[PDB]
């Protein structure tokens, strides 16, 4: 058998984007743009996305050993409704909360920083090969954890590279489409995958 | 190998704050 | 023969990382992160890493035609001992000097810049194909220089795209594990390779 083990998985991440804009006398310029994929915590994936189909308007995560907190449009936390993404040929289903990127208002001879947090959830096809100790996603991101890792019936003996607190298993999980199933959740440094 | 750089040459869980 | 010419090589580079952090009234946010792979000079690869197994705590190199100098934690130059990297399945040996990323202390309504310089040395498997005028590394980085380029026995006629000062050959080189051998050294714009 040379065909890799194929299974369906769902990704959850927020496209944190903070850009620096320089406002000249008659023009505007981007002095710097910082794009980062912030993962979604288990509490938000369960109690907000799966339970109500909404994402928090803020991205709280760890990056370079710092608890960074990004706010969409620098506004207070608010529940944003998830909507389907733009149509694309030969692509799996995907949803997002924001479409237009935010930038600061125009103030003369001044630098300003405008943060944008766009919650994104996508259904990706995961692949794995023998010894099945890790799997990849349709986006090309590697996940160093066995697809069968878990706490039940000896699954804890499978390979895993992330800490214990970064993995969560939920029994009787009823998937909400934006029967019970055993849902696994892993919070990678750049995204959260559920399969 | 490229994606293993962070897990090989850096701490992913330690948090530093003041 | 379709199999590419495979030979062992060692990479040397420093992960220069300077991040901008915005400290709010009750939160912290990354206003921008700049990651760059600074190469290690021949003097440091010979007299510091190979001779004593240590890396300078500063990264001096040329980037975009500017002599940039990065200091780890903005501290004075210091010799940092190299230690093995975290274990990873199916990966060659690697060592690094720093693990925790540095960020500035928390000061209210102020932007601060914190530089991090982590010396990294790795053993990568190099590959080359006919006419063998260039070779790649396990990290996917291309090296536009023939693996057999050198100053001895007509090796100077091989293909080379870098300047003369960017290549160095050392005879009777005794490799230090963190018999004599002819070691070649090339300082690429983003890393230093030795084979």
């Amino acid at each position: 058998n040379i065909a890799p083990y194929k299974f369906k998985a769902t990704m959850y991440y927020k496209d944190v984007t903070v850009s620096q804009v320089w406002f000249g006398h008659r023009y505007s310029q981007f002095m710097g743009i910082f794009e980062d994929r912030a993962p979604v915590p288990f509490e938000e994936v369960i109690d907000k996305i799966n339970a109500k189909g909404v994402c928090r308007s803020t991205a709280k995560y760890v990056r370079n050993n710092l608890e960074t907190t990004a706010f969409h449009r620098d506004d207070h936390e608010t529940d944003m409704e998830l909507k389907p993404a733009n149509a694309a040929t030969r692509t799996s289903r995907g949803w997002h909360t924001t479409d237009l990127k935010y930038n600061p208002s125009r103030v003369e001879a001044f630098h300003r920083y405008g943060t944008t947090v766009n919650c994104i959830v996508e259904e990706v096809d995961a692949r794995s090969v023998y010894p099945y100790d890790e799997f990849v996603l349709a986006t090309g991101d590697f996940v160093y954890m066995s697809p069968f890792y878990g706490y039940r019936e000896g699954s804890h003996t499978e390979h895993t590279s992330y800490a214990a607190d970064r993995f969560k298993q939920v029994d009787g999980f009823y998937a909400r489409d934006l029967a019970p199933t055993t849902r696994n959740l892993l919070t990678t440094p750049k995204f959260t995958v559920a399969w | 190998r490229n994606q293993l750089h962070d897990l090989r040459f850096a701490d992913i869980d330690t948090v530093i704050h003041a």
